This record gives structure tokens, C-alpha cells and sequence, in this order.
RNA sequence: GUCUACGGCCAUACCACCCUGAACGCGCCCGAUCUCGUCUGAUCUCGGAAGCUAAGCAGGGUCGGGCCUGGUUAGUACUUGGAUGGGAGACCGCCUGGGAAUACCGGGUGCUGUAGGCUU
RNA sequence: UGGGGCGGUACACCUGUCAAACGGUAACGCAGGUGUCCUAAGGCGAGCUCAGGGAGGACAGAAACCUCCCGUGGAGCAGAAGGGCAAAAGCUCGCUUGAUCUUGAUUUUCAGUACGAAUACAGACCGUGAAAGCGGGGCCUCACGAUCCUUCUGACCUUUU
RNA sequence: GUAAGAAGCCCGGCUCGCUGGCGUGAGCCGGGCGUGGAAUGGAGUGCCUAGUGGGCCACUUUUGGUAAGCAGAACUGGCGCUGCGGGAUGAACCGAACGCCGGGUUAAGGCGCCCGAUGCCGACGCUCAUCAGACCCCAGAAAAGGUGUUGGUUGAUA
RNA sequence: UGAAGGUGAAGGCCGGCGCGCUCGCCGGCCGAGGUGGGAUCCCGAGGCCUCUCCAGUCCGCCGAGGGCGCACCACCGGCCC
């Protein structure tokens, strides 16, 4: 039977990677975290204050509050069927912005433009992603040479 | 008299039988847990937004004629 | 307008293969029926329908 | 792989291009199998062992049947092999007589199931050659290299037994 | 072409040993009245400007050690799903899909933002 | 409770692993620990470098003390282990007592209840620092206990019919 | 685990003991702009509430033990509550899930007689046992050996 | 509502007397506040069939678009101890 400590099973997670111990490179601090931003979590164990629980390491969330040194985050959690929403206060050096929406943002702006410009033309051009389709009947050249000829090889008890 | 001691055998069937429902999100979430010193000013701003209403009525009225100015200049 | 044409149709209810199958538990490289049997699907339709 | 009566197929293939390389090399193989859906699959099996490709990273350019050139002239075939038993893995060489290359290969897969009891998924076929009347190292085939050959049809059993099932004439097995 | 102050990314920037360094700089350097602290003006603080590239720093060199990145290792090892497949068992092969790391062989050896000097 | 008794505590708690690369996961399964200790070993500021290895110096020797060079932590940080720390979180000095008073929110175990432990804010009074700032106990992970009853503190506080 | 649009984007103006070189931020107001990857189907919400709270097996991963039809776990599926065709018989193995009837076709297994169907002029080989062999779970056997017989590899000699 | 003594549920808009000071005094009007979603209801360009033109009154329905918005839900705000 297992125990109930708050850091049971974190020998490696709350552990700094190879040749990256030391002081903290401090563009981490100078970033700007406004409300409504989407954020991912990763516990740095170099500093112990305000770090979250194991269950939130690797989860993504959303901001609702802002303090002097920390941030409030809304995170979902699956516990026995039902899912719950949770409001964990977390300090800055355990977070990072997420690029999981910038792709969407490049599109809507390009897409707004590409609509408005080239609207006078009259055509409703493609605006929405499509999957990978089949592959385009085409020719193949044998610029002279006959192909190579392969065959299997005999076995050998090389070791 | 010995027995079983722990099992999570059948449970996923039980969970999905009614479903696993994500929570119901809404707009206009709740202000439970935010900083007191910030919340305070929100009240005072809403306690005085009534002032400026006439000046607000003027600007957006003139700008409505100046919003008509598009369809004016278009037509 | 493929999506709408197909979803208009109910899924086809067919009869069992006249003549028999080899072995349904295997792929169509090992003497079975499963997987892709690209052009030979038509030979089968003649016998289900 | 199972088996019916086999056929020879010529399959030739290629990888897929990319901004690095524009026209990769082609590769040819000669394959024996029932039909074309399986032969495409055996092709990716071998070419993956030799080179570094896969089905998603390649395309099949041509797969076609090759027909016998002289199917009414008796011929001597020689076959080089790799199979694996219950203990290790082995090579060998075998000789046969037939009119068609397909039929000789088919004739092998039976023979191996009988002497050595190898299922088809345990066999690899490398090379096949039309051998002269000489160069045949095996005596079972050299018996028939005779210009003036003959023999009788000795003891000949009654087939067609259940046409009349109850008779009076005991049979005859001398003809 | 290059330096000074402040920095971001933190070895393509580190370690050892050799060559060169115009001008502006940066430093070495000369003293201890007052400021300040030392067992000891060695360090730290202050007041200075005779001389110097020896050093530090800057660049550069090594069939250089390491670091960064390719190739080979290898469609190998392993692995999702499958079978009234084999086998006494241990374990092996196949279908459908994904796919590594050493040894060994090549290349590279700091990018830059703000403010201000020299290069007449 | 691999029948019960004798043995042990797997009866409340902590580290690593088993545990199948989110989390969670059993057996009298492995290896170990707890019911404490601290006026500083708490808190601010400044300055410095650890283990060891080499070469030298009157008695001096394997080892006292002095000096130089190499030294990415191979030392220490009360205790079990694990993580983390180099002009520190370590060693030494100066000043002090945020180990104080007061509401509410969240996390952990979990029913999503309580104890305990912890976190980020707000109001006061303060300490140290040139100042930015840091501090409302011990670098983090464990060190503890309801109603009923008794005793003490507090308000020129309500009731004693 | 997130994201894949109207709870979005843009324009202009107001209030603030909050913060302050000037400024930021949040909130309120008034306008302009609709398809936003695939394939599927009707969603949501609230009360009262029973029986249960002894478990068991199989592939795969897996701990103690010499092993176990032994003891303890993770994944999915089954039994329990469930009949039917096949496995001679059978809790769970393979196929397939049930209203009462007619016709046709199949699955898994099979086609000497018991017993439905090869009473094919079936194809190529192997093998003789003074204990022959005979279809997953499955109900019986190893090392070592054999001028028994059929295949093959290597090296020599004519 | 509080252990008790005991207290005890609405605002604004405008104008007069003090300095809109997140503040006290004389006169009228409305009035259970608002944001978002919201079954139904209301107005309605142009009409769907009119053996032909134009005039064209009764009647459906469309349907652009636009409003009054029930219960109920989420949030903001206000009042009593
Ligand atoms: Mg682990
Ligand atoms: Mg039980
Ligand atoms: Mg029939
Ligand atoms: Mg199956
Ligand atoms: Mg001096
Ligand atoms: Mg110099
Ligand atoms: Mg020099
Ligand atoms: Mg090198
Ligand atoms: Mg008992
Ligand atoms: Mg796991
Ligand atoms: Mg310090
Ligand atoms: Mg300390
Ligand atoms: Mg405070
Ligand atoms: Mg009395
Ligand atoms: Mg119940
Ligand atoms: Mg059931
Ligand atoms: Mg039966
Ligand atoms: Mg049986
Ligand atoms: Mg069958
Ligand atoms: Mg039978």
C-alpha cells in the first residue's frame, strides 16, 4: 500500500535536465500574462514556492486572476468518470505560453484579408482546410536506363 | 477468512454508461477568488458610469450621423 | 454533394455470400476475406446481392 | 501466404520524391504468386529487407503478368532457395522438369511441405534458371536424358470402382 | 573594420599551448592628507598620470581534447492490433502499421538589441 | 491473520522501487524511518570559499601550524532517503525577534466531508538594508488529535428572573 | 492534455480612491463585418428511488513461490443473468446472441458406417511400427542415439 | 436575525440651502434595477395563384429585416440582522 505524500514519484519530473542546473534565465520573469490567455504548466523544482501538484504537470489551462508574482489558472481534471474544474494558484517560473492557438490566429487574419481583398473579383475561393487527398495521375520517365534488378541473399551465420 | 483487497475492473463500463460529461461552460463567469484591491475599483467605476451619459449620448448621436456618413458618401 | 446523397441512403442490407467464404478470421493475403481486396470486391457483390 | 496454382508477375517500383531528391532510382523484381493484390505485398516485403523503404514512402509503377515464351518445349529448371526449419535457417538448390516456370515453382512448394514440412511463409525464392541437359546435378532428372527411351505401364489399378458396385467379374490388372 | 557601458540567447561562446595588436578606449601602474577598512593601503576606499603592451582583453593557429550537427549502425533491435500458425515447452516465424541508440566517417567553432567613441 | 494460538503490526504517518514512460493501482511484497530537535540551526545585509590532490618550510614524524597551484561541487545544509543550491540555500560577522494581531479564498487525502500540512492575496504593527526589496518559523517532501467537562486571557461586554 | 471562430475580429467614445514620466489595465456604451477540417446522431435539466456492497475466467504485461485446477494486481472482453451450431461429453474454448411460421443461403466445423453430405475414374510426395498415427484450450512425456529411409551443405578422389 | 439584551427588508431623475468630499438640509416625476439567452406575440418592404391591361379594397402565407419580451438559467448590483 502506497502513501500520500505530495511529491511521491517525482525523482525525475521535479529534476533539472542535463547541464541546465543553476540560476534561472530571466526572460521567464519578464513575460506578460494577461487575462484569458491559454497556458501550459511544467513544474521547475529549482524553486519550491508555489509549485503545483503532480496531477497538473503537463496540463493546459486558462488564466482568471493575476497577482504580484503568481497567476490563477482554471484546469480540468478527470476523477472517476466525472470531470471537474479547478482553480490553482501558481507562480510564474512554472509556466509558459502555448503556441496551440497561434496557427488559428494566422489563419483568421489571413482569412479576413483574403476575403476582403479579392472580393471585388466575385469568386468565393477556398477558405477552409481539407485533408490530404489522393495522388494525381502522372507519368514516369525511363530516361534510357532499364531499372535495377533486386533479389534476396543467402543466409549466413555471421555470429 | 481472507478476501480481495482492491480492484478497478469493471469501472470504466460504469463510468461511460451514463457518459463522461465535461462541465457546462458559460459566459460571464464568477468573480470568486480574485484580488480584493482590484475588485474594489470595479465597483467604484460602475458606481459612477452613469456620469458621462449625456456627453456619451451626444458623441454617439453625432457619430450616428457620422455613421450615416458612410452610406451618405456611398450613396 | 456526396455527403448528402449518401446520408440520404440507408445502409444496404445484404444477404450472405452464395458459394461460401474461405476464412473470415484472416487477411486477404493468407487466404481470408478481411482487409483490402481491391478489384475483387465486385466479384463478391455479385454473390451477396 | 497460402497457395493455389501460381503465376509470375513483373513488379517495378519507386520511392517518393522530395525537395532534396527529384527522380529517385527505380527497382525491378520478378515474383511468383496467385494474383496481383498479394504480389504487390510481397514486393514491399523484400525491398524493405534490402533497401530502406516502405509502402507509405513509395509507389508501384507497374505490375503485370509475364507470359511463357515457349510453353510447348520441355525444359529443365534449377531453383535456389532459403527456408528456415524449427532449429535454424538453411539454403539449398533443387532441380525440376516442366514446360512453364510457374509450374515448376508451384511443384516445389508442394515438395517442401512433404519432405521437410515447411509452410509457405517460411520460404524465400531467389533465382530460377533454365538449365541445359548437362549441368544437372540430380539423377532423378537425368534418367530422362535418353533419345531412345521407353517403359511399360505396369500394375494398373481399377479406378471407377463404384460404377458397378456389386459385380460378378473379378477384375483384370494386366494391360 | 573595431572598442566601451548595459544586456538576451547561455560551450558553434569551454580547456591547454603558440603569433599579432595602428588610433580611440580598457587596464597595468604612482602615492595614503582627508573618506573608509585592514595583524599588513595585499584586497576595499580616496587622490593621481612618469612609464608599458610583458600580462588581462581582442583577433588568429593546432591532420588539438570537448561541444553543435549530418551519415552509417539499420528498415536492425523493439513495438500496436490479428490468426483452429509452428513447437513437448522455452520461444520462433508471418499479416497489418510505427521505428531507436553506441562504435566508425564527415563538416562548424558565437549570434545579435539600445546608447556612444576611433577608423579625418 | 494462506484454519486459530504463540510471534509480528502490514491498526495514524514519510522516501525510493514493484507500477506496465500522464495520474491511480494490491499481498505477513523489498529496503529504511517517526512520536523528536532549535534564542538560533528563525529573519535581513555584507564579505568569503568546500572535499581532496601536489610542492615547499627549525624540532615536525602518516597526521599539529605557515604559503602557493589544481579543484563543477567529487563537501556541507539536525535526523531516513530522494530532489535542489557556488560572489548560494553552504562558512564567518553586524542588527534583531514576520515563530506577532485579523477576516475570507484555494490545494493535498477525499464523499468531493473534517483534522493536519501547505500556497497566493488584502488590512495593521514592525525588523533589517544605501535602496530595490525580503520576512507573517526551520530549502521542499512526515513530525500529530472531535463533542462533553475543567483552567487561563479579553470587553468600564450581555443575563442572574 | 489543449485548439480548430458570433462567448470571434474591428472602429469610436465614456468611468476609476487602482498603477503612474506622459501612461497602463479593467469595466460600460454605440456601430460594422456569418458557412470556418473529416465522418455520426435530437439534446438538456430536476426530484423520488430499489437490489447490491462474498466474486470468477482467457489472451497480453506482471509480483512471491520449485510448481500449482496456488496466493495478489494492470487492459479489454466474457461467465454470473444466456439459451443455440461445433468441440463425442462439458460454466468460461471457436461461431453467433432468441417474438411464432414458410422458402433460400451461410459461419465455425466438417463429407468410410454409427450420422446429414465426395458413390470427385482429384493432384504431388512421405511413411511399416512383435506399444503404429490421428486436429488450438485439452487432457500425456525429454536429453542422448540409429550403414532404418528420403532430402540437402561442405570438402576430397576418379 | 442574534448566545442574549434587542433591532427589523427600494429606490432613483430634476430644481432650491453647504464645497458631487464614494458627504447633511427645501419642492415635483417615475419606480421592485440591469446584462445575455429566450416558447409565443407585434410591424412589415416586395409579393407566391389570379383567361389580358391599369385602378385595386377584403383575406392567408411568405419573407427580408426589426421591436415588446413570460417562466427559467448564468452574472452584475442593491436592501435587512
Ligand atoms: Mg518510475
Ligand atoms: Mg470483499
Ligand atoms: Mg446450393
Ligand atoms: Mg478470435
Ligand atoms: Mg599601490
Ligand atoms: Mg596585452
Ligand atoms: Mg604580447
Ligand atoms: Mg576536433
Ligand atoms: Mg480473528
Ligand atoms: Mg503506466
Ligand atoms: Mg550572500
Ligand atoms: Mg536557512
Ligand atoms: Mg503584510
Ligand atoms: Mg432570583
Ligand atoms: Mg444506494
Ligand atoms: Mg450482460
Ligand atoms: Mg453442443
Ligand atoms: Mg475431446
Ligand atoms: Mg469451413
Ligand atoms: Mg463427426
Amino acid at each position: 500500500t502506497n502513501t500520500k505524500g505530495k511529491r511521491r514519484g517525482t525523482r525525475y519530473m521535479f529534476s533539472r535536465p542535463f547541464r541546465k542546473h543553476g540560476v534561472v534565465p530571466l526572460a521567464t520573469y519578464m513575460r506578460i500574462y494577461k487575462k484569458g490567455d491559454i497556458v501550459d504548466i511544467k513544474g521547475m523544482g529549482t524553486v519550491q514556492k508555489g509549485m503545483p501538484h503532480k496531477c497538473y504537470h503537463g496540463k493546459t489551462g486558462r488564466v482568471y486572476n493575476v497577482t504580484q508574482h503568481a497567476v490563477g489558472i482554471v484546469v480540468n481534471k478527470q476523477v472517476k468518470g466525472k470531470i471537474l474544474a479547478k482553480r490553482i494558484n501558481v507562480r510564474i517560473e512554472h509556466i509558459k505560453h502555448s503556441k496551440s492557438r497561434d496557427s488559428f490566429l494566422k489563419r483568421v487574419k489571413e482569412n479576413d484579408q483574403k476575403k476582403k481583398e479579392a472580393k471585388e473579383k466575385g469568386t468565393w475561393v477556398q477558405l477552409k482546410r481539407q485533408p490530404a487527398p489522393p495522388r494525381e495521375a502522372h507519368f514516369v520517365r525511363t530516361n534510357g536506363k532499364e531499372p535495377e534488378l533486386l533479389e534476396p541473399i543467402p543466409y549466413e551465420f555471421m555470429a | 477468512a481472507k478476501s480481495k483487497n482492491h480492484t478497478t475492473h469493471n469501472q470504466s463500463r460504469k463510468w461511460h454508461r451514463n457518459g463522461i460529461k465535461k462541465p457546462r461552460s458559460q459566459r460571464y463567469e464568477s468573480l470568486k477568488g480574485v484580488d480584493p484591491k482590484f475588485l474594489r475599483n470595479m465597483r467604484f467605476a460602475k458606481k459612477h458610469n452613469k456620469k458621462g451619459l449625456k456627453k456619451m449620448q451626444a458623441n454617439n448621436a453625432k457619430a450616428m450621423a457620422a455613421r450615416a456618413e458612410a452610406i451618405k458618401a456611398l450613396v | 454533394r456526396f455527403k448528402e446523397a449518401n446520408n440520404f441512403l440507408w445502409p444496404f442490407k445484404l444477404s450472405s455470400p452464395r458459394g461460401g467464404m474461405k476464412k473470415k478470421t484472416t487477411h486477404f493475403v493468407e487466404g481470408e476475406d478481411a482487409g483490402n481486396r481491391e478489384d475483387q470486391i465486385n466479384r463478391l457483390i455479385r454473390r451477396m446481392n | 501466404k497460402a497457395s493455389g496454382t501460381l503465376r509470375e508477375y513483373k513488379v517495378v517500383g519507386r520511392c517518393l520524391p522530395t525537395p532534396k531528391c527529384r527522380t529517385p532510382p527505380l527497382y525491378r523484381m520478378r515474383i511468383f504468386a496467385p494474383n496481383h493484390v498479394v504480389a504487390k505485398s510481397r514486393f514491399w516485403y523484400f525491398v524493405s529487407q534490402l533497401k530502406k523503404m516502405k509502402k507509405s514512402s513509395g509507389e508501384i509503377v507497374y505490375c503485370g503478368q509475364v507470359f511463357e515464351k515457349s510453353p510447348l518445349r520441355v525444359k529443365n529448371f534449377g531453383i535456389w532457395l532459403r527456408y528456415d526449419s524449427r532449429s535454424g535457417t538453411h539454403n539449398m538448390y533443387r532441380e525440376y522438369r516442366d514446360l512453364t516456370t510457374a509450374g515448376a515453382v508451384t511443384q516445389c512448394y508442394r515438395d517442401m511441405g512433404a519432405r521437410h514440412r515447411a509452410r509457405a511463409h517460411s520460404i524465400q525464392i531467389m533465382k530460377v534458371e533454365e538449365i541445359a541437359a548437362s549441368k544437372c546435378r540430380r539423377p532423378a532428372v537425368k534418367q530422362f536424358h535418353d533419345s531412345k527411351i521407353k517403359f511399360p505401364l505396369p500394375h494398373r489399378v481399377l479406378r471407377r470402382q463404384h460404377k458397378p458396385r456389386f459385380t460378378t467379374k473379378r477384375p483384370n490388372t494386366f494391360f
